[PDB]
């Protein structure tokens, strides 16, 4: 009426809980790169000889 | 000493009539021997000072 060793099981299952990978999109920045400092428009001289 | 580690001590107070004045008028306040350039390679000072000469007359500031 005791408990007996049975036979060995034959296999082993593991389970584990896991999600998927998305498409690869790479957007590296909002606004991207260094943007290059630049010329404001027109300007004009702001200086004359004397004469 | 500028930003860009060219540290050197105060020789002279050159009097504001034996500066060399340029065709606009002006007169530098310092006087800056050329020779520190060649080998400390500081190309950064001779841009400093285009950059600021250029905000100066523009009215601008760059970075």
């Amino acid at each position: 009426g005791g408990l007996t060793c049975a036979s060995a099981p034959q296999g082993t299952l593991r389970i584990l809980e896991g999600p998927q990978q998305s498409l690869s999109g790479s957007p590296l920045q909002p606004i991207p790169a260094s943007p290059p400092p630049q010329i404001p428009p027109g300007l004009r001289p702001r200086f004359c000889a004397f004469g | 000493a500028s930003r860009h580690g060219q540290k050197g001590i105060l020789s002279r107070l050159w009097p504001a009539e034996d500066m060399p004045f340029t065709e606009s008028g002006m007169v530098p306040d310092i006087l800056f021997n050329p020779h520190g350039f060649p080998s400390r390679m500081t190309i950064g000072m001779l841009i400093e000072s285009m950059a600021g000469k250029s905000a100066a007359l523009h009215g601008l500031c760059h970075d």
